[PDB]
RNA sequence: GUAAGUUUAGAUUAUAGCCAAAAGAGGGCUCUUCUGGAACGGAAAAAACCUUUAAUAGUGAAUAAUUAACAACA
């Protein structure tokens, strides 16, 4: 399956962690129905958990639409462009809710193989290994057998 | 025919997606689209960045002159521009930056010290940089995507009203965040262009009272080949100063006098990495 | 065949710690006679758990809760 | 014909997707689809596992070269820090061979030192002082 | 630094990817404990095993937390199928290293 | 002259244990090259480019045909001939527009 | 240290020239440094897919 | 059935810009039921490829297969109709950008054989396309001298990377 | 030292094995009796010999089995 998809390097957004961290998340969308079996877990979730994961990450935006629906759905975009989508069909306030928190710890990079677990832009600080490191010099710049 | 309605609804949604990549659709902007509250997205925005910001003035910052001139337009069939605010964002970050990078590298020379303001403040670091933090999102303009010169406006405008707000201090952890982290895993010359660097280093030498350097060649493998390796090792006083490889003599011994300049000014490869431990 | 070198080291290894194990097992602490009956409560009190739990078989209560809270499948906002 | 199966498109693709990159009837008959994708998932799987072991052969090949650059053989070198309480593991090594060469010339000289004072002490017998690097740390 | 069960050569600025949840919180600062290797340009300190805590400080900051790409598990049995199969998926941590200092206490 | 390894080529070595035994100290300075063990540059007669040139020259026929320019190349980068074949449109059609870069 | 991108990259994989004299020598112990260094298995950079060989001369 | 080949004569563009270079014409024309085998025409249509109009219509003139009868006309009135139709200004001011045959619908029948045996035969039918393009035609192709290839050695090496390591 | 065993009720499938190692009996087969086996590692390929308590992710670590062995006098 490796060979059959896509790979990249490990990175950051833009250099997340060095001044300060932002948080990438930037708008959650919920679609809810008024009266509808299958949407009865995400009515909770408003009821409840909605206002309170609000205020503990006050750098998203969040909208609730009740309609008639069928399926409820919830919509996640990122600052760097990205965009997921789920469906929330029939699930318990629970789940709902760590599904959500999920979300808020992501960066919107795609989620394939990543090829090495480790990154740096200054590998080396002695020098990088080549060839002539770890050969004796000769007097006059002399290569083997030249008489001079 | 096969009784029942859910087998073609599926089907609708997988045309739905062949059609969009043959023929993808064109670019709109965010305001366009459902979901949408001006107000409660700018309040988000400074939020994300944990700095504080005067509504008034932030929202300013975002409107573009070409923007009024379409309005006045369809209304024929007030407003203010942040014109004041550029100019304030801009003549900061200049000096600001400049004020960083003396103290860093005191000895790199003057030209040099511009060039990585002028890198640092270019349409391609500056375009880049906003569109991650969703200034593009918020910009009020006649065309879209918006073209870079609008784009890079717009950014140094928002600083401009968070040196208003926050006052110096606050602004300049600000530039160091955002356009100082840009020069990771840079090398010098990728932003400063020296042609003729040994005519450079001669100059330089000359200032503190330094011999002219003396050309020798240090190792050489497979002269006569097609693939020769070459290392050239400037010399002075009988002092070697600097090192380095080429393919050519004539490349190697370039490759010399930019190693020797780099240490010269302390933008060496193993400097002390820069700082942003501090608070203040 | 020839026995590899490898082969005949291993096993002479092995032979060693046999030989240790012979030694340990030749000094035991009590005779036959002292060992009668110095355990005997122990081993009674473990049967008795283990008939316990035989003999403790028997369906499970139910309840009206359970079958009453299937209506609030039907649950909406008014 | 009361009732007909009307999901047979999407199984279909399910499997037809894993076989895009196959060369030859391979990539769009599901007959012959079927049977490569399925040996495919038993190579994938079978190949986590020897992966860990080919990048040890590699870290071992890399680690000799390095160390004969200074004369020192393999087993003895990765020997004698252990005797020092050095615990860096071969893929660490690795690292410091090409980006690290002078400390790795360092622990060079460090492993073959202590390899010299274990050959005094092997010829020379009886109570004597024992090796300034050889002597051990304890914990308890 | 020995850190989880593996040992990473780090040096400031690096990205780290840790195979298991952490119970940190994201943009959280950390402290790692187990170093065996400090070095310069010119110098270098080793520990036997471990340095000792005043010598060295290192620090971490919490950057992302996720889950692995699915990973095809088949195992090899006669009558294999394509259906007898399974999807793994683990969650994963991301670490910024932002400083390395040493103290004159040799 | 404590170190077991000699100091001409790489880098001195200084091994040194602390007082408290727990921590071993190196010190590594770089050696420099003596102006004795330089040649100097031979100034009196460079792109790459010239080189190959050189190397690649037509002499006879102009262009050669595939083969015999095929013989010539392998001769100046001491290759086989089979590397420098073309190869059909299937392997050509395979190959990523935008591989991945690391830094 | 502190080369540009290319030179380092270039100085890295370079080829070296060697010379062995085989005069009084077994030919097979001859054989085992030749395959060493045609290989490249005396780089540390060594890997299968990177064709790092050197030249071996023998008179 | 698919007839799309002859709508494609039908687009029509916005007007170009005073400050942009001229759009080149373009026709579309195809023969759709033909008694003949369309592995036999692809040898046909293959060779005219790339060619001008003068100049294909100059080699199928001295073929004997039947095909290049019939491949002739169709050229012919492709010309016609692009200086009638399509505001083409010089006849000679064209070439042949695409040309191809495609299977028709065939006819089943039997074949006769020895011991009151049979088989089933095939009446065989193809379309010919063609799509006509003013200009000169596009200049032939060079083959890379020795220098080009070195040159790509070269980028070969250069590319190399320190692999599974730091 | 250790956790199974009997009774009651219900239910099929199966009723030809194979190789290694012991002891016999009719004289290489052929029967009877006790023990072991069914690698993804090893013995060159390797159902049956040897190492091996299940199955998961990791660019960690310590080990097991492991076809080779070193022509006269005295
Ligand atoms: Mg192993
Ligand atoms: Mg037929």
């Amino acid at each position: 399956t490796g060979r059959g998809t896509s790979s990249r390097f490990l990175t950051s957004v833009l250099h997340n962690g060095l001044g300060r961290y932002v948080q990438q998340l930037q708008r959650l969308s919920l679609s809810l129905s008024r009266d509808a079996p299958s949407s009865r877990g995400a009515r909770e979730f408003v009821e409840r958990e909605v206002t309170d994961f609000a205020r503990r990450n006050p750098g998203v935006v969040v909208y609730v639409n009740p309609r008639p629906c069928a399926m409820p759905r919830i919509v996640a975009e990122y600052l760097n462009g990205a965009v997921r989508e789920e469906n929330v069909n029939s699930k318990s306030v629970e789940e709902i809710k760590s599904l959500v928190q999920k979300l808020a710890d992501q960066s919107g990079l795609d989620v394939i193989r990543i090829r090495k677990p480790f990154h740096t832009d200054n590998p080396s600080i002695q020098g990088q290994w080549h060839p002539f490191t770890n050969k004796r010099t000769a007097l006059h710049g002399l290569r083997p057998r030249e008489l001079r | 025919v096969k009784k029942g309605f859910r087998a073609a609804f599926r089907f609708q949604k997988e045309l739905e997606r062949w059609r969009l990549l043959r023929c993808p659709p064109p670019p709109v902007r965010r305001s366009e689209k459902p979901n949408w509250d001006y107000h409660a997205e700018v309040q988000a925005f400074g939020s994300r960045l944990q700095e504080t910001f005067s509504l008034d003035l932030l929202k300013t910052a975002f409107i573009n002159s070409c923007y009024i001139k379409s309005e006045e337009a369809k209304r024929q069939s007030n407003l203010k521009d942040n014109q004041e605010l550029f100019e304030q964002g801009l003549s900061f970050s200049h000096r600001c930056l400049t004020q960083f990078l003396e103290d860093e590298f005191p000895d790199l020379p003057a030209e040099g010290t511009e060039s990585l303001v002028s890198f640092l403040t270019g349409e391609a670091v500056v375009c880049h940089v906003a569109r991650n933090l969703a200034v593009e999102q918020l910009t009020l303009s006649a065309e879209f995507p918006v073209p870079l010169p609008v784009l890079r406006q717009t950014f140094f405008a928002v600083i401009g009203a968070l040196l208003q707000s926050s006052g110096p201090e606050r602004a300049a952890l600000f530039i160091r965040d955002f356009l100082i982290t840009q020069m990771t895993g840079k090398e010098l010359f990728e932003m400063w262009t020296v042609v003729n660097p040994m005519g450079l280093l001669v100059e330089e030498l000359k200032k503190r009272n330094i011999s002219a350097p003396e050309s020798r060649l240090t190792r050489q493998s497979g002269s006569t080949t097609a693939l020769p390796l070459y290392f050239v090792g400037l010399y002075c006083d009988r002092k070697l100063i600097a090192e380095g490889p080429g393919e050519t003599v004539l490349v190697a011994e370039e490759e010399a006098a930019r190693v020797a300049l780099r240490k010269l000014y302390g933008f060496t490869e193993n400097r002390r990495p820069w700082d942003y431990s501090k608070p203040k | 065949r020839t026995v590899s070198f490898q082969a005949k080291e291993s096993m002479i290894r092995r032979l060693e710690v046999e030989a240790e194990n012979h030694y340990w097992l030749s000094m035991p602490y009590m005779t036959a006679e002292q060992e009668c009956g110095h355990a005997a409560e122990r081993r009674a009190q473990a049967f008795e758990a283990i008939k316990a739990a035989a003999t403790s078989k028997f369906p499970k209560h139910r309840y009206i809760a359970d079958q009453l809270d299937h209506l609030n499948i039907s649950k909406k906002w008014s | 014909l009361r009732n007909r199966l009307t999901d047979r498109y999407w199984r279909v693709q399910e499997v037809l997707k894993h076989a895009q990159h196959f060369r030859g009837r391979k990539n769009r008959c599901y007959r012959l689809a079927v049977r490569a994708v399925t040996r495919a998932f038993v190579k994938c799987t079978k190949a986590r596992r020897l992966k860990k072991r080919n990048l040890r052969t590699l870290w071992i090949n890399r680690i000799t070269a390095a160390s004969q650059e200074h004369g020192l053989k393999y087993p003895a070198f990765i020997v004698n820090l252990i005797k020092c309480q050095v615990e860096l593991n071969r893929k660490v090594l690795v690292d410091l061979a090409i980006y690290e060469p002078k400390t790795f010339k360092s622990l060079a000289a460090l492993a073959k030192r202590r390899q010299q004072e274990g050959f005094a002490a092997a010829l020379g017998d009886g109570k004597e002082p024992e090796g300034i690097f050889s002597r051990v740390v304890q914990y308890h | 630094v020995h850190f989880a069960s593996h040992q990473w050569k780090v040096t400031a600025e690096d990205l780290i990817l840790i195979e298991n949840e952490l119970d940190i919180k994201c943009g959280e600062r950390i402290r790692l404990e187990k170093v065996l290797l400090v070095g310069a340009d010119n110098f270098t300190l080793l520990g036997k095993p471990l340095l000792r805590k005043e010598l060295v400080r290192v620090e971490a900051t919490v950057i992302e937390k996720t889950e692995s790409w699915p990973k095809i598990n088949m195992k090899f049995r006669k009558r294999k199928n394509f259906r007898k199969k399974k999807i793994i998926v683990n969650p994963q941590t991301i670490l910024r290293i932002n400083t390395i200092e040493i103290a004159p206490r040799l | 002259t404590y170190s077991s390894l000699p100091d001409d080529y790489n880098c001195q070595v200084d091994l040194a244990l602390t007082a408290d035994g727990r921590t071993i100290v190196c010190y590594h300075p770089s050696v420099d090259i003596p102006y004795e063990h330089t040649k100097p540059i031979p100034q009196p007669d460079e792109t790459h480019e010239q080189i190959l040139k050189a190397k690649l020259e037509v002499r006879k026929s102009k262009q050669l045909e595939q083969g015999p320019m095929i013989e010539q190349l392998s001769k100046v980068f001491y290759t086989t001939k089979h590397r420098w074949y073309p190869h059909g449109q299937y392997h050509n059609r395979r190959k990523k527009l935008n591989p991945p870069r690391d830094r | 240290s502190s080369f540009s991108r290319a030179p380092q990259q270039w100085a890295t994989f370079a080829r070296m020239w060697y010379l062995l004299d085989g005069k009084m020598q077994p030919p097979g112990k001859l054989a085992v440094i030749a395959s060493n260094k045609l290989q490249g298995l005396n780089k540390p950079v060594y890997h299968q897919l990177s064709d790092c060989g050197d030249h071996v001369v023998i008179i | 059935i698919s007839r799309k080949w002859e709508k494609k004569n039908k687009i029509v563009y916005p007007p170009q810009l005073p400050g942009e270079p001229r759009r080149p014409a373009e026709i579309y024309h195809c023969r759709r039921q033909i008694k003949y085998s369309k592995d036999k025409m692809w040898y046909l249509a293959k060779m005219i490829r790339g060619m001008s109009i003068d100049q294909a219509l100059a080699q199928l003139e001295f073929n004997d297969k039947k095909g290049a009868q019939i491949i002739k006309e169709v050229l012919l009135e492709a010309q016609d109709m692009a200086v009638r139709d399509h505001n083409v200004e010089f006849r000679s001011n064209l070439h042949i950008a695409e040309s191809t045959s495609g299977r028709g619908q065939c006819l089943k029948r039997i074949r006769y054989h020895g011991r009151g045996r049979f088989g089933i035969m095939e009446k065989v039918y193809c379309h010919y396309f063609v799509k006509l393009v003013e200009g000169p035609p596009p200049p032939p192709e060079v083959p890379k001298t020795a220098v080009d290839h070195a040159k790509d050695y070269i980028q070969q090496l250069r590319s190399r990377t320190i692999i599974h390591t730091l």
